[PDB]
RNA sequence: GGACCUGGCGGUGCUUCAUAUCCCUCUAGAGGAGCCUGUUCUGUAAUCGAUAAACCCCGAUCAACCUCACCACCUCUUGCUCAGCCUAUAUACCGCCAUCUUCAGCAAACCCUGAUGAAGGCUACAAAGUAAGCGCAAGUACCCACGUAAAGACGUUAGGUCAAGGUGUAGCCCAUGAGGUGGCAAGAAAUGGGCUACAUUUUCUACCCCAGAAAACUACGAUAGCCCUUAUGAAACUUAAGGGUCGAAGGUGGAUUUAGC
C-alpha cells in the first residue's frame, strides 16, 4: 500500500460530526481528540456523504463489474431497480384496494430483503479424511452470509440458461422472485441447509 | 538429584515470574533446559490454590453449593493472563448459573490468591467454561432456525494411472508406426613437502637527486 | 547492588576506580582487544562482595590472578578466599559493615596519598638547597 | 549472485581502490563517471565513435605507462579537446614521465586529429580505501 | 567520528573513574540519575518524545545495547513520577526531543478579490495523472464550470459528479458557491477526484474550523497516493507473475 | 583484434582455475599446476624488438653534454642483447629453483619435533626472542556440520621455552594449519611455567605420576647421562632446559595428558632448599665420584632442628617392580639400553 | 569392544508457523476449440546451445539472401592477421549469471570454560564473551518517512555458458582453416506458453457513455485457408499490411493447474 500504516480510513457520516458536545461520552471524547493528529486516507471515489448513498448496493454493483467497466456496471444496477419499480408499480395499478397495501414498490426494500431471504445460515467444507473427502458443516459468520447471497444472486443471472435475456430483466425477475421466497436461488439457500443437516453426524470431524 | 535432573548452575537464582521481567530481557534469549520446569511446575500450583478456594464455603457461600470442579488451569509464558478451565454441566440451565457466580467471584477470588504472599503476584484469571465440543452445540441451535423450504474411479482401484500410460504408448506407436573411496584420514597431504622443501620466494630521499 | 552507588561514590572521592556494574567477558583477560594495546590494567583490585549475583565467585577475582594482579577481598562465611591474595573475614551483607569498609579503604586510600606528596614536596626543597 | 564488477569479500587483506569497492548500482550514487562527454545526452550525436576512442585510450594508456597507473583514467572532452587525467605511481624516473607525456600527447593528438593533454597526479603508493 | 581522546595521562591512570566498565559516560550517567532519585526522597506527553537510541549514543559518544537504553529511559520516568524539581527538570529535558509536532490542522488559503469585489479562494488537487485548479466564490448559485463547460456536460458519467458534490454535500454548502476550475491529465474519473481535492481545499477559506477538520477527518483534504505501479522485467505486470510452466 | 585483449590479470585469474568447483572442494589435484608468472618483471619501458634507442627512455638523455638522437642497435649488437635477455630469464628461473631445506622432525613426513621458531612480538614492544617454539602434535580434526557436511580443521600442539626453566604449551585450532600454528605458539607464551632444575641440567628428584591414563616415570641422572626419554618429552626438555634425564611413559600414550601430565610433574618437584626449609635439617649430597666426603646443598633459613629424624628401621614406600626387576638383574629386554644418537 | 561428541535420520514428542500462502476461502485464467509460437518426436544430404524446480516467444530487443556456425558441389593454400580453427573439454577457467534468497547469515583476530578431550561460550534485578570486516540494516533512485525498484554475503546444485569475447590443456595445418554457388529449415504427431473466441455486461454504426440497429445455419466466431493488391528488398507461393472470397472448430472446457493483497 502507498499509506504508511500511520495512515486512518476516513470516517464519511456527517451525523458523527454534528452530534454535540455534551452528549458525548469521556471515550468519545477521546477518540476525537486523537483523530485530530492522526493522518487519513483519501476518501475512495466510491463512497460520499449523499443521502442516497447505499453500501449494500455498491457492493452488489462490484461483484457484477467485469475487468474494471463501473460504468456499465452501475448502468445494469440502476436498470434493474428501475425494472423493479416499474413492475411493481404495473402490479399495484392492476390490484385492488386491499392487495394494494401488500405490494412494495421500493425497490431499495425489496433488493434489500430479497438478498436477506437468500443468505444461508450455515455452510458446508470440503474435508479430506483417510485419502476420501467428506464434507463438514459449519456455521457461516455475517460477512460470509451476506457475501454468498450476492454470490449466489450474480451467478444465477450469469447461468447461460437465459437465452437473449438482458441482465436487468433477469436480476430484477429474480429478485422480485427471492422477495417472495421463490427461485433458484433460494433453493440453493435450502439445499446447502438441508445438505448441511445431512452432514450433523460428520459435525465432529 | 534423581533420573530428573537437577543440574543447573544457577540454582540459587531467586526466580521472578512478573509481567515487568518479560518486557526487560535479551530478545536473544531462549527459554532453558530448565526454564520449563518451573512453568511447569508453577502452573500447577495456580491449580492448587483455586481448587481449595472452590471446596472450601468460607470463601463464598455460593461458590462452595456450586461444587465446580476445575478440569485444567494452565498459566501464560507471557505472564499476561492465566488460562482456569471448569467442567460443564448437562443442564444448560445449570450451565448459566455456574458461570455468572464464577465471572463475579473471579475478582475477589484474585484477591483471595494474593493471600498466599508466595504466589502473591497473580496474572488476571481466566475462566474457561468447558465447551469441548461446542462445534455440535452452536450448529444444532442454528440448525433449528434454520430455514430449509417445503420438504419433499478405475484409476484409482488399479493404483497406476492407465488412462496415462495407454496414452504414451498411443504416441509411440504412431511414431515408430560401485567405486572405491579412501578413508578421509588417510588423505595423503604435502603441506609438510614443501615446508620442508624450503619454500623460498626471495631509503634516503633528496630532492633534485642525481 | 545495594551498595554499588556507595562504592562508585568512595572510588570517585579517593580517586580510584570502581566497577560495579555487570562484569563483561574479558575485561581483565582481553583488556588490550576492548580498550587499546597500551590500556594499563589495575595494581589493585578490592572486592566488597567476592561473590556475584547467583551467590559463584565473581569472575574478576580468577582473571585477576591470571593477570597477576593482587587482591583485596571481604570474604563471608559462604565465599571462597584461596584466590584472594590479602582476604578480610568480615560481613559482606550489612550495610554498617560495608560502610565501615568504605570508610577505612577510602581513608587509608587518601592518607597514603597524602603522604606521598608530603614526601616528594620535602624531598624537592631539600634537594634545591 | 550478481558478478559485474564487484570486488569479493577476502579475509581482510586485498586492498581496492574507492572505485573498485564500488558496485555497478553506486555509479551515479557514490561514485561518478570516469569519461565525461555529450554524445550520450539526449538529441547528441557520434557516442559509438567517443567509445570506441575511450576503449582505445585506456588501452593505450596501460600499455603506455606499465606498472605505474595507480587508477582509471579520467577521460575529460571539452569542444575539440581531449585532456586525460591518469593518476600514477613515483617510481619511474621523472625524465621517463616527460618523455611519455611529450610522446603521448603528440601520438594520440595526431591518431584521432584533435589537441591532447596528459595531466599527471603522483602518489607514494595505491591509495587503498578499504581492506576486503 | 568523535572517539574520545585517549582516555588516560602519559602515567597511564584513566581519568574516569568508571574507566575500566568499558562504558563509563553510560554509567556515569545512571550513576547520576540514580542519586538524584535518592535525594528527592530524602528531601520528600504529546509535546515531546523520548531521544532515541542513536541520538542517546551520540550524546554519550558511545555503543549502546538496547537493553541499555530501555533501563535509561526506565530510571527517566521514574524521575518524572517524583517531585522533580527545576534542576530534576532542566536534566529531563536534555533527552526529551521536541517531537515534530507539526499539527494535522489543514492550512487555509488567503480569500482574494477579483476586479468586481467577490471573494474567492483558490487551491489545487491531483489525482494520479490528472492535475487540477479551482476557483471556489465565497458566495454564488451552485455552478460549476469545468474548461468552460457546465460539469453535467464535462462530467456526464453519474459518478464523477457525485465525486464534485461530496465535498459541499458533507459540509451543508450545496447552492452556496460558484466554482470555475480547469483539470489536464489522466482519465475522466481522475479528473473527478482531482477536481474534488482542488474545490475542497478552497472551499476551506469558507468553513469554519471545525468544519476543515471534519473535512480531514473524512478524506476530503488528503491527497491521494495512489499512482500506477511500473511494469517489471521478467514479468507480465506490475504484480503478475508470467505463468509458471507447467512441470 | 587489437580490442579483444585483456591485461595479464584477467590472463592469469583464467588460466589459473584457482577460483572453481574444482578449487573449492579439491575436486582437481594439481601434480601438473600452471604457475603464475610475472612477464614484465625483468622487461625494460623503452626496449623493443628493432633495437631502437630513445634518448630520455631507455638510453640517457644527454651524451658529452649533447642530447642523444634516435639511434638504431645493429643487427649483431642487438642479437647480444636479445641473447642476454634469454639467459637472464634462465638464470632467474635457476635461482628461484634453489631453496633451503628445514630439518626434519620425529620423521620425514611427522610435524613433531619441528621448530616454528620464536613467539611473535607482542603489541606493546614486546619481544620473546630467547623462546624457541617445538611442534608436538599436528591433527586433522573433522567436524560433521548441519549444512555443509564434514569440514576439516586443524588442532595444533605446540611448546615453548627459553632452556632455562620457563617452558610452556597451547592448543591452537584454525581451519588453515598455519594459523593453528600462531595461535598456539602465541598463547603458549602467556601460559608459561618456571620448571627447578638441580644444577641447571636435572630434576631434583624421581618423579613418578599418573594424568588420566598417561603414567610418566621420572629419575634424576647424573651429568653426561642424557635424555634417555619419549621424544616428545626430549623436545620438551630442551625448551626447560633439562639435559640429564630418564623418563618412561606407560598406559594410553596421549600426548596431550603426556605434555601436560609431564608439566604438572616437573613444576610441583620440591627443591634441596624447600626440604631443608620443610624439616629444618641439613641437605646433604653424598657422591660416590667425591668418596665419603658430605656436600651440604641446602641449609634451612629458620632455626636448625637439634633432634635426629627418626630412623625407621624399614621404610613404608612403595616401589616400582620394573625399576626392582632391572636393579636384580631379571629385567631382559632386547629393547632397553640400545646404542641411540645424542640427545 | 566400552564411553562420549557431531551429523544424518525417526511410520519421533511438544510448540508455534507460512499471508497471494501448505489446505480451505477471493478474482481472473490455463487444461477443451482454432490460430500463433517454443520444444519433443519423426522426417531431411542438411547446425549448435538451454532442456525438474532453476528449459520450453530460452541465447534471438528476432533466420527469405546475408545473418550461418549446417548440407551438397566447386575452388584457394604463409592464407583479412608476425596466420587461422563456432575443433574436444563449462568436469581446467576468467567473464556474465540461474538457484535457495519471498533467506540472515559468513569469514577473521582475540579472550575464557571443559584437568588445556572431541567440544562449549546465554541469563539485563544479567552468570564470559569482545574490539573490527562482509551481508542484512541504514542510505540512495522513483511520487513521501509508504510502496516499488535496486541490493542481497558465504555456501549449495563440478547448475548455465569454450558458439559474446578471452583463455589453460589436448587436437587440425592441402584442412577440423578460408571462399563461392545452390539448398534444408518439413509435419504422422505429442506437449509448453501465448493470442482470439465461444457472445446479450454481447455484435455493428454514430458517439466517446441519455442513440439506432444486429441478435443462431446470411448470428457470434480465424490474426487460418484461397485469390488479388500494396510496402520493404536485387530477390517475397514465402515477410508484413490491406482488400476480396470463405464462415470452419468453438456453445465457457475432467483430473490437474497458474497468477494476484
Ligand atoms: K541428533
Ligand atoms: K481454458
Ligand atoms: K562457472
Ligand atoms: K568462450
Ligand atoms: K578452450
Ligand atoms: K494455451
Ligand atoms: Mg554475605
Ligand atoms: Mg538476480
Ligand atoms: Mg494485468
Ligand atoms: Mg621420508
Ligand atoms: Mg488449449
Ligand atoms: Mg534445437
Ligand atoms: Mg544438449
Ligand atoms: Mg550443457
Ligand atoms: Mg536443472
Ligand atoms: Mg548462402
Ligand atoms: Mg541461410
Ligand atoms: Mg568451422
Ligand atoms: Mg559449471
Ligand atoms: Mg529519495
Ligand atoms: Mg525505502
Ligand atoms: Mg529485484
Ligand atoms: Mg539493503
Ligand atoms: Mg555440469
Ligand atoms: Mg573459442
Ligand atoms: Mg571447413
Ligand atoms: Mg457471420
Ligand atoms: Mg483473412
Ligand atoms: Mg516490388
Amino acid at each position: 500500500s502507498r499509506y504508511s500504516p500511520e495512515f486512518k480510513d476516513p470516517l464519511i457520516d456527517k451525523e458523527y460530526y454534528r452530534k454535540p458536545v455534551e452528549e458525548l461520552t469521556e471515550e468519545e471524547k477521546y477518540v476525537r481528540e486523537l483523530k485530530k493528529t492522526q493522518l487519513i486516507k483519501a476518501a475512495p471515489a466510491g463512497k460520499t456523504s449523499s443521502v442516497f448513498e447505499d453500501p449494500v448496493i455498491s457492493k452488489f454493483t462490484n461483484m457484477m463489474m467485469i475487468g474494471g467497466n463501473k460504468v456499465l456496471a452501475r448502468s445494469l444496477m440502476i436498470q434493474t431497480l428501475e425494472a423493479v419499480k416499474r413492475k411493481q408499480f404495473e402490479k399495484y395499478h392492476a390490484a385492488s384496494a386491499e392487495e394494494q397495501a401488500t405490494i412494495e414498490r421500493n425497490p431499495y426494500t425489496i433488493f434489500h430483503q430479497a438478498l436477506k431471504n437468500c443468505e444461508p445460515m450455515i455452510g458446508l467444507v470440503p474435508i479430506l479424511k483417510g485419502g476420501r473427502f467428506y464434507q463438514v458443516p459449519v456455521p457461516l459468520p455475517d460477512r460470509r452470509r451476506r457475501f454468498l447471497a450476492m454470490k449466489w444472486m450474480i451467478t444465477e443471472c450469469r447461468d447461460k440458461k437465459h437465452q437473449r435475456t438482458l441482465m436487468p430483466e433477469k436480476l430484477s425477475h429474480k429478485l422480485l422472485e427471492a422477495f417472495h421466497n421463490q427461485g433458484p436461488v433460494i433453493k440453493r439457500k435450502h439445499d446447502l441447509h438441508k445438505m448441511a443437516e445431512a452432514n450433523r453426524a460428520l459435525a465432529h470431524y | 538429584k534423581v533420573w530428573y535432573e537437577s543440574p543447573s548452575l544457577g540454582s540459587h537464582s531467586t526466580y521472578k515470574p512478573s509481567k515487568l521481567e518479560f518486557l526487560m530481557r535479551s530478545t536473544s534469549k531462549k527459554t532453558r533446559k530448565e526454564d520449563h520446569a518451573r512453568l511447569r511446575a508453577l502452573n500447577g500450583l495456580l491449580y492448587k490454590a483455586l481448587t481449595d478456594l472452590l471446596c472450601t464455603p468460607e470463601v463464598s457461600q455460593e461458590l462452595y453449593d456450586l461444587n465446580v470442579e476445575l478440569s485444567k488451569v494452565s498459566l501464560t509464558p507471557d505472564f499476561s493472563a492465566c488460562r482456569a478451565y471448569w467442567k460443564t454441566t448437562l443442564s444448560a440451565e445449570q450451565n448459566a448459573h455456574m458461570e455468572a457466580v464464577l465471572q463475579r467471584s473471579a475478582a475477589h477470588m484474585r484477591h483471595l490468591l494474593m493471600s498466599q504472599q508466595t504466589l502473591r503476584n497473580v496474572p488476571p484469571i481466566v475462566f474457561v467454561q468447558d465447551k469441548g465440543n461446542a462445534a455440535l452445540a452452536e450448529l444444532d441451535q442454528l440448525l433449528a432456525v434454520a430455514d430449509f423450504g417445503p420438504r419433499d474411479t478405475s484409476s484409482s482401484l488399479c493404483g497406476i494411472d492407465h488412462e496415462a500410460l495407454n496414452k504414451q504408448i498411443m504416441e509411440y506407436k504412431r511414431r515408430k508406426d560401485g567405486r572405491k573411496r579412501a578413508k578421509p584420514r588417510l588423505e595423503q597431504d604435502s603441506s609438510l613437502k614443501s615446508y620442508l622443501s624450503g619454500e623460498e620466494v626471495e631509503e634516503y630521499e633528496c630532492y633534485a637527486p642525481d | 547492588r545495594q551498595f554499588s552507588y556507595l562504592i562508585e561514590n568512595m572510588a570517585r572521592d579517593c580517586g580510584e576506580y570502581a566497577h560495579t556494574r555487570y562484569f563483561r567477558g574479558g575485561m581483565l583477560t582481553n583488556a588490550r582487544l576492548l580498550f587499546g594495546p597500551t590500556v594499563r590494567l589495575p595494581d589493585l583490585i578490592i572486592f566488597l562482595h567476592t561473590l556475584n549475583n547467583i551467590f559463584e565467585p565473581h569472575v574478576a577475582v580468577r582473571d585477576a590472578a591470571k593477570m597477576n594482579i593482587p587482591t583485596v577481598g571481604i570474604v563471608d562465611t559462604n565465599c571462597n578466599p584461596c584466590l584472594i591474595t590479602y582476604p578480610v573475614p568480615g560481613n559482606d551483607d550489612s550495610p554498617l559493615a560495608v560502610h565501615l569498609y568504605c570508610r577505612l579503604f577510602q581513608t587509608a586510600i587518601t592518607r597514603a596519598k597524602e603522604k606521598r606528596q608530603q614526601v616528594e614536596a620535602l624531598y624537592r626543597l631539600q634537594g634545591q638547597k | 549472485k550478481n558478478r559485474a564488477a564487484r570486488v569479493r569479500v577476502s579475509k581482510g587483506d586485498k586492498p581496492v581502490t574507492y572505485e573498485e569497492a564500488h558496485a555497478p548500482h553506486y555509479i551515479a550514487h557514490r561514485k561518478g563517471w570516469l569519461s565525461l562527454h555529450t554524445g550520450n545526452l539526449d538529441g547528441e550525436d557520434h557516442a559509438a565513435e567517443r567509445t570506441v576512442e575511450d576503449v582505445f585510450l585506456r588501452k593505450f594508456m596501460w600499455g603506455t605507462f606499465p606498472g605505474c597507473l595507480a587508477d582509471q583514467l579520467v577521460l575529460k572532452r571539452r569542444g575539440n579537446q581531449l585532456e586525460i587525467c591518469a593518476v600514477v605511481l613515483r617510481q619511474l624516473s621523472p625524465h621517463k614521465y616527460y618523455f611519455l607525456v611529450g610522446y603521448s600527447e603528440t601520438l594520440l593528438s595526431y591518431f584521432y586529429k584533435c589537441p591532447v593533454r596528459l595531466h599527471l597526479q603522483t602518489v607514494p603508493s595505491k591509495v587503498v580505501y578499504k581492506y576486503l | 567520528p568523535r572517539q574520545r581522546a585517549i582516555q588516560w595521562g602519559e602515567d597511564g591512570r584513566p581519568f574516569h573513574y568508571l574507566f575500566y566498565t568499558g562504558k563509563q559516560s553510560y554509567y556515569s550517567l545512571m550513576h547520576d540519575v540514580y542519586g538524584m532519585l535518592l535525594n528527592l526522597e530524602k528531601h520528600q506527553v504529546i509535546g515531546s518524545r523520548w531521544l532515541i537510541k542513536e541520538e542517546l549514543e551520540e550524546m554519550l559518544v558511545e555503543k549502546l545495547s538496547d537493553l541499555d537504553y530501555m533501563q535509561f529511559i526506565r530510571l527517566l520516568e521514574k524521575l518524572l513520577t517524583s517531585q522533580c524539581g527545576a534542576a530534576e527538570e532542566e536534566f529531563v529535558q536534555r533527552f526529551r526531543r521536541s517531537v515534530t509536532l507539526e499539527s494535522k490542522k489543514q492550512l487555509i488559503e488567503p480569500v482574494q478579490y477579483d476586479e468586481q469585489g467577490m471573494a474567492f479562494s483558490k487551491s489545487e488537487g491531483k489525482r494520479k495523472t490528472a492535475k487540477a485548479e479551482a476557483i471556489v466564490y465565497k458566495h454564488g448559485s451552485g455552478r460549476i464550470k469545468v474548461n468552460g463547460i457546465d460539469y453535467q456536460l464535462y462530467f456526464p458519467i453519474t459518478q464523477d459528479r457525485e465525486q464534485l458534490m461530496f465535498p459541499f454535500h458533507f459540509v451543508d454548502r450545496l447552492g452556496k458557491h460558484d466554482v470555475t476550475c480547469t483539470v489536464s491529465g489522466g482519465g475522466r474519473s481522475a479528473q473527478a477526484g482531482a477536481i474534488r481535492l482542488a474545490m475542497a481545499k478552497a472551499l476551506c477559506s469558507f468553513v469554519t474550523e471545525d468544519e476543515v477538520e471534519w473535512m480531514r477527518q473524512a478524506g476530503l483534504l488528503t491527497t491521494d497516493p495512489r499512482v500506477r505501479e511500473r511494469k517489471k522485467p521478467g514479468q507480465e505486470g506490475a504484480r503478475r507473475k508470467f505463468t509458471w510452466k507447467k512441470r | 583484434s587489437f580490442f579483444t585483449k585483456l591485461t595479464a590479470d584477467e590472463l592469469w585469474k583464467g588460466a589459473l582455475a584457482e577460483t572453481g568447483a574444482g578449487a573449492k572442494k579439491g575436486r582437481g589435484k594439481r601434480t601438473k599446476k600452471k604457475k603464475r608468472k610475472d612477464l614484465n618483471r625483468g622487461q625494460i619501458i623503452g626496449e623493443g624488438r628493432y633495437g631502437f634507442l630513445w634518448p630520455g627512455l631507455n638510453v640517457p638523455l644527454m651524451k658529452n653534454g649533447a642530447v642523444q638522437t634516435i639511434a638504431q642497435r645493429s643487427k649483431e649488437e642487438q642479437e647480444k642483447v636479445e641473447a642476454d635477455m634469454i639467459q637472464q630469464r634462465e638464470e632467474w628461473d635457476r635461482k628461484k629453483k634453489m631453496k633451503v631445506k628445514r630439518e626434519r622432525g620425529w620423521s620425514g613426513n611427522s610435524w613433531g619435533g619441528i621448530s616454528l621458531g620464536p613467539p611473535d612480538p607482542g603489541p606493546c614492544g614486546e619481544t620473546y626472542e630467547d623462546f624457541d617454539t617445538r611442534i608436538l602434535e599436528v591433527r586433522n580434526v573433522f567436524t560433521m556440520t548441519a549444512k555443509e557436511g564434514r569440514k576439516k580443521s586443524i588442532r595444533v600442539l605446540v611448546a615453548v621455552g627459553n632452556g632455562k626453566g620457563a617452558a610452556g604449551f597451547s592448543i591452537g585450532k584454525a581451519t588453515d594449519r598455519m594459523d593453528a600454528f600462531r595461535k598456539a605458539k602465541n598463547r603458549a607464551v602467556h601460559h608459561l611455567h618456571y620448571i627447578e632444575r638441580y644444577e641447571d641440567h636435572t630434576i631434583f628428584h624421581d618423579i613418578s605420576l599418573r594424568f588420566k591414563r598417561t603414567h610418566i616415570k621420572m629419575k634424576k641422572q647424573p651429568k653426561g647421562y642424557g635424555l634417555r626419554c619419549h621424544r616428545a618429552i626430549i623436545t620438551i626438555c630442551r625448551l626447560i632446559g633439562i639435559k640429564d634425564m630418564y623418563a618412561k611413559v606407560s598406559g594410553s600414550i596421549n600426548m596431550l595428558s603426556l605434555t601436560q601430565g609431564l608439566f604438572r610433574g616437573l613444576s610441583r618437584q620440591e627443591t634441596h632448599q624447600q626440604l631443608a626449609d620443610k624439616k629444618g635439617l641439613h641437605v646433604v649430597e653424598i657422591r660416590e665420584e667425591c668418596g665419603p666426603l658430605p656436600i651440604v646443598v641446602a641449609s634451612p633459613r629458620g632455626p636448625l632442628r637439634k633432634d635426629p629424624e627418626p630412623e625407621d628401621e624399614v621404610p613404608d614406600v612403595k616401589l616400582d617392580w620394573e625399576d626392582v626387576k632391572t636393579a636384580q638383574g631379571m629385567k631382559r629386554s632386547v629393547w632397553s639400553n640400545l646404542k641411540r644418537a645424542a640427545t
